[PDB]
């Protein structure tokens, strides 16, 4: 589940060559979820 | 957006003191001017940050894009 | 003191976590904008259609 | 003449407070020019541990990651710095944080919404689950053989309740951060001190007797711990030359342009160091002649 | 000025090393008042400087 | 058009969003106001310009 | 972070812009100290700014779209993701298994954008962060197009944050037409300090005043202070003060019920030689 | 490398002598200013920054003779160090006090 769509925040997975929509409703907007990474900051 | 840690022109911590100023503003009936004297901010650098902030985090979230709505 | 305005803290505060569930506060803002709304709304409602 | 014997003879200190936070003493008959060396140790040159590094593994929150890091980096940490010791730059990122000059901090929360909130609720504590993240949310977690020399005293922040951020359900912070020591003058987040600065103590120079319902009003234009009337004959005198700021609202009036005026005493100061927590003020003012001691003895012995 | 400010204000502008004077040594003047205790001038500040 | 300040908030726009403008290609275009003669008010006007009509034109 | 000033309109509060917060409280000591604050700039205290004064971000989102260069039902030649082809592994730092990078991440110039296959050259290009300012990923967004053909994807919208820390050389400003860029983030330990404790924020020169004539930045120094003192805001919307009743003489009691002077003015020290300055020091927040 | 005694401006006498110390302010450099010119035998003395950015520090030492401007140097930092010693323990004479 790497995607959430923009209108009703389903957390969705899209595979390949797939209709780019959301399953429980048709919205064409898919918001890519932030997965755990490790990402370095100095903290100033 | 949020409350400032550690006020801009001396150093000191101020970022605790939002909470305890709202409750002091609203059941305790205080005007702005005790509720920075009981707080402890004497120094009039340090009571333009709580006198002086919008909390406007507060506005930020209530846009979810990780819940229903 | 006659001459000071007031910082609107829990009032500011209270608009903030919910807003007016009835019409918007501030209704000055919207007037501002009313002769680009209110010249739309002529064209399509009114008088003769 | 000038001698080390003359100055330890005419210089004293006359503590005025101690507290666990907030110091106030003086110094008596010491230059302007020391005296601001010492002022400027406690701000710039005395160290403390603060977070330099944030390593961030998911954050969704509202409040992005350099500014939530930033904030990490402002909460002060009730933690010795003499306990340890300098990172080196020139060593690599894998042998440079080690349990000698390292301390690690974690902070892994999650925000759900709370079923057990009342219907027709505002209140973000009851409505929603782990809402508002403080700094007592940083965990301390012990690495290698610090878990028995910081076992007497776990690193917690000097002030708990600082608001580090807010969330709502979904949503999610997970990060390490690594604090180390530092001087004031890198980044003002190793500032141990909230201020350390002082004033000379002002002297009021009564040059004309008071007498009469004069001193009813010049009693007036100062704090009111300051100017007192002496209960023998009305005559106005100074109780308290420290309780005044130096207003000058005498000065205002044409009937005091000649029965005062405000000088300064040269060599007497007034510190208030106010500490942010780690160490006393007391130890942060015997910190800062140590290291202008060392500062002077560090050349001393280098070659010229 | 007095004697420690007044030799200040002159290495503070001066600076031999850089090459501002003209005698590989900063020359001053005799103070203004010898008694009670030695004071300069500011027009003997740009008179050295 | 009639949204309360609650309700632009839960449609994602905001929450005292004055409108007024057009979203075209992503982009909020707004069309100017411009200052113009009054109508139906016939004015008296000196202008040069109205004598290079040709000749004899005051 | 943005606030609230001290000193506003009273049709400030009228038109809601609380909600819209456009500046910062800054303590303002209107002196000639520093010399790099002449003709017309002005400087900052260093750990103000190491503690987030006047600190902001810039939004810049741009479009990564790969159907431009086609028409009309033929087969989709560029897809998202990695092929099967031996492209090299340097840069799964920065792309998804998509072919889109991960939310976060740290992009500076070179690194690539996105990742996409190409069918008519058999291979997996990317694109690139055509940019010499390294910025952050915030949001990627999947334009999923609608037709009754249900079709892969081919538009992607990428949202990045750039740190704009305040360095020198940016530009501050007053609410009364006093610009000036910064000249140098000037050291606390070398900045003046007064009596109660505090140091400014913001030195700006004196004479950036006398040729201006904005003496409402003057009074907004009272104004400002006097409502700090006493946690309250002085209306300034203009006309509400005579010839009679000056604000100077308004805001001026305000401050000498507090114990500060009549006037605004601060005792002072100096920052390197830490003697007492001559006079008084014209401080004050402004906005 | 941390003092460093500027040739371009130092005399064959060593009476004067021009120094330059790295990474400091005037946290030292207006203490040990004032300590040096307490010598009843320095002529000139002062101490200079060149630019704010660079963290560099110069020191001016000129004397009337039978002292080079070293040793009067060393004097200094002696006494600057004496002088921090006799404020550390009357600060503790007076903590013990309370
Ligand atoms: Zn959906
Ligand atoms: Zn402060």
């Amino acid at each position: 589940l790497k995607y959430i769509c923009a209108e009703c925040s389903s957390k969705l997975s899209l595979s390949r060559t797939d209709a780019v929509r959301c399953k429980d409703c048709g919205h064409r907007i898919l918001l890519k979820a932030r997965t755990k990474r490790l990402v370095q900051f100095e903290a100033r | 957006m949020i409350v400032p840690v550690r006020c801009f022109s001396c150093g000191k911590v101020v970022g605790d003191k939002w909470e305890s100023y709202l409750n002091l503003l609203q059941e305790d009936e205080l005007d702005e001017g005790t509720a920075l004297s009981r707080l402890g901010l004497k120094r009039y650098c340090c009571r333009r940050m709580i006198l002086t902030h919008v909390d406007l985090i507060e506005k930020f979230l209530r846009y979810n894009p990780l819940e229903k709505r | 003191q006659a001459r000071t305005a007031d910082f609107r803290t829990l009032e500011r505060e209270s608009r903030f976590i919910n807003p007016p569930k009835d019409k918007s506060a501030f209704p000055l803002l919207q007037e501002a904008v009313q002769p680009h709304i209110g010249s739309f709304n002529a064209l399509t409602e009114g008088p003769d259609g | 003449e000038w001698n080390v014997e003359k100055f330890k003879k005419d210089f004293e200190v006359n503590i005025s407070s101690l507290d666990a936070r907030e110091a106030n003493f003086d110094l008596i008959n010491i230059d302007t020019s020391i005296a601001n060396a010492f002022r400027r140790i406690m701000i710039s040159e005395v160290p403390s541990v603060a977070a330099e590094y944030v390593y961030f593994f998911n954050n969704t929150s509202v409040i992005q990651d350099e500014v939530l890091a930033h904030r990490i980096g402002l909460v002060p940490l009730k933690v010795d710095p003499d306990m340890l010791t300098w990172v080196d730059s020139n060593l690599p990122d894998d042998e440079k944080f080690t349990d000698e000059n390292t301390i690690v901090l974690s902070l892994n929360v999650k925000c759900t919404r709370n079923p057990d909130a009342p219907k027709g609720s505002t209140d973000p504590k009851e409505l929603y689950n782990n809402a508002h993240v403080y700094a007592r949310d940083l965990k301390f977690e012990p690495q290698g053989r610090q878990s028995t020399t910081f076992a007497d005293c776990p690193v917690v922040p000097a002030d708990p309740d600082i608001l580090l951020a807010k969330l709502r359900p979904g949503q999610e912070i997970s990060l390490k951060a690594h604090c180390i020591l530092g001087i004031g003058g890198d980044h003002a987040k190793f500032s141990p001190v909230s201020t350390a600065s002082y004033r000379l103590l002002p002297q009021i120079n009564i040059l004309q007797p008071i007498k009469g319902e004069s001193a009813r009003r010049f009693q007036k234009c100062f704090p009111p711990g300051v100017i007192g009337i002496d209960e023998g004959s009305d005559e106005a005198y100074v109780k308290d030359a420290r309780k005044d700021t130096v207003s000058r609202e005498v000065l205002r009036y044409e009937e005091f342009a000649d029965k005062v005026k405000l000088g300064r005493v040269r060599n007497h100061f007034i510190f208030n160091v106010e500490s942010a927590g780690a160490m006393t003020p007391e130890e942060i003012f015997f910190k800062s002649v140590r290291i202008l001691k060392n500062k002077a003895e560090y050349l001393k012995n280098c070659p010229i | 000025f007095t004697r420690e400010q007044y030799q200040q204000y002159i290495y503070g502008c001066i600076r031999p090393e850089d090459g501002h004077t003209t005698r590989s040594k900063i020359v001053t003047l005799p103070p203004t008042i010898f008694k009670p205790y030695p004071l300069w001038t500011g027009k003997q500040i740009i008179t050295t400087v | 058009n009639k949204m309360s300040p609650y309700e632009l908030v839960q449609h994602k726009e905001e929450s005292d969003e004055i409108g007024g403008y057009f979203i075209v290609n992503g982009i909020e275009k707004l069309i100017r106001m411009l200052i113009v003669q009054r109508r139906n008010h016939p004015m008296a006007i000196i202008r040069p310009s109205f004598a290079n009509r040709g000749a004899s034109y005051s | 972070t943005g606030q609230t000033p001290i000193v506003k309109a009273n049709l400030y509060d009228d038109y809601g812009m609380d909600n819209f917060p456009n500046g910062f409280n800054a303590v303002v000591a209107v002196i000639s100290y520093t010399g790099y604050d002449m003709d017309d700039a002005m400087i900052i205290n260093k750990s103000a700014d190491e503690r987030g004064f006047g600190y902001g971000t810039m939004y810049k989102t741009e479009k990564v779209d790969l159907a431009l260069n086609r028409n009309r039902g033929d087969p989709i030649t560029q897809h998202f993701g990695f092929g099967n082809d031996e492209w090299p592994k340097e840069w799964l730092e920065k792309l998804d298994e998509d072919g889109l990078p991960y939310i976060g991440t740290y992009v500076e110039e070179g690194d690539p954008i996105c990742a996409y296959f190409d069918d008519t050259l058999n291979k997996t290009k990317i694109k690139t962060y055509h940019s010499s300012e390294p910025a952050y990923i915030e949001e990627v967004n999947l334009i999923g197009d609608e037709s009754n053909k249900f079709q892969e994807l081919q538009t992607v919208s990428i949202k990045y944050r750039i740190r704009r820390t305040p360095q020198i050389g940016d530009k501050f400003s007053s609410r009364h037409g006093q610009k000036g860029v910064c000249s140098r983030k000037w050291p606390t330990i070398d900045m003046p300090f007064s009596e109660t404790g505090i140091q400014p924020d913001i030195i700006i020169n004196p004479h950036a005043f006398p040729s201006r004539m904005t003496i409402g930045m003057f009074v907004e120094s009272l104004a400002g202070k006097a409502g700090a003192l006493h946690g309250i805001a002085q209306d300034s919307t203009p006309w509400i003060f005579n010839e009679d009743d000056t604000p100077a003489d308004y805001f001026g009691e305000q401050l000498a019920k507090a114990g500060y002077n009549y006037h605004g003015n601060e005792p002072m020290y100096s920052g390197a030689t830490g003697e007492e300055l001559r006079a008084d020091i014209y401080v004050g927040v402004v906005y | 490398e941390k003092i460093k005694l500027l040739t371009q401006a130092t005399s064959e006498d060593g009476t004067s002598a021009s120094f330059q110390i790295v990474e400091e302010d005037h946290t030292l450099g207006n203490a040990l200013r004032y300590v040096i010119m307490k010598n009843p035998d320095v002529e000139f003395c002062g101490y200079s920054i060149p630019h704010p950015s660079e963290n560099l520090l110069n020191i001016r030492i000129q004397t009337y003779g039978e002292t080079t401007a070293v040793d009067a140097l060393q004097k200094g930092l002696k006494d600057l160090m004496d002088l921090c010693d006799v404020v550390e323990s009357k600060f503790t004479e007076k903590i013990k006090s309370m």
